[PDB]
């Protein structure tokens, strides 16, 4: 709600059929992870840990790369979106 | 270079990996034997705010395509 | 107090010599046994420049009856 | 010429019949004085040493008091102008 007000300002070409943020193992995010640093350090609120699993709202991804690096267990299959997709920064 | 395009295969005598941070393509070339650990990088969050060309002159103490930079601690 | 006025002679039980620098009247009261030497004083030359209320806001980085002071070395 | 452009900006009530800057001895200003610090340190160019003597243009005096103090020999009979005379600083 709060940061998706500011993500509305950015320009995107969303690739909804190709999620570039896949989580390799959902069970590592349930019992192996304690603090979930992918949620607390994502500048775009992409990751939200529900009890249904991890909700990865990849459409707002700013392609920074923090989630892949801050994740201690490596279970974020992180790619850039394809060419002409993802954030399209105007006056970046 | 192979690309995400369908018939995309560019042939070259050399390839310059100038792709910035997130060394995804550097690790494919054999360089960067590990990924970035979260002490080699800094999360930098930036806003571009529309301030209408004369308040920029007033709050920075400048005028007419002369600029000022603030570093905030 | 005697004054430069014609019938000017003000009588008072006490006289406060709050007349600033150039201690002319202080030396008449017996205080200031000598004059000022030119190391006890500083020549201060000041201009009041008319700058029209919005360039003052721009060159000082302020707005709306908030002021800034520069000390120049 | 130069500073009397800026002395024109000030407001004066000149007392021309009562010069408040008298020089006690003109001969001290001719042979006893070397550098004439009354000329070189007057913010209003009141003193000008001609060969006819010292020209004391007391009408532009800013009543600072430098001349009396910077004079090494004490031969400046320095007074303030009378009440309602001299500089009248507006927004001083
Ligand atoms: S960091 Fe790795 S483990 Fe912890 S939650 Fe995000 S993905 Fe699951
Ligand atoms: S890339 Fe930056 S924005 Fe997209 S998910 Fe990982 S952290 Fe959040
Ligand atoms: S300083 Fe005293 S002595 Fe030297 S010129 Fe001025 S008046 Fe004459
Ligand atoms: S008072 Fe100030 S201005 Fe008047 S003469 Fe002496 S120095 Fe020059």
């Amino acid at each position: 709600m709060r940061i998706e007000d500011k993500l509305y300002l950015n320009r995107y070409r969303t690739d909804e059929e190709n999620p570039h943020l896949k989580i390799k193992d959902e069970s590592i995010c349930a019992e192996k992870c304690s603090d979930r640093p992918c949620v607390s350090c994502c500048p775009a609120d992409v990751y939200e840990w529900t009890e249904s699993g991890m909700e990865v709202k990849f459409e707002g991804c700013l392609e920074c790369g923090t989630c892949r690096i801050v994740c201690p267990f490596g279970n974020i299959e992180w790619n850039y979106p394809r060419g002409n997709y993802g954030v399209l920064y105007k006056f970046g | 270079v192979v690309t995400s395009r369908p018939k995309g295969e560019i042939h070259s005598k050399a390839v310059v990996i100038a792709e910035g941070v997130n060394p995804i393509l550097t690790m494919k070339a054999g360089l960067r034997k590990e990924d970035l650990k979260p002490h080699m990088v800094a999360v930098a969050v930036k806003e571009v705010i529309s301030v209408p060309e004369d308040v920029v002159n007033r709050v920075f103490g400048v005028e007419g395509n002369d600029g000022a930079t603030i570093e905030l601690l």
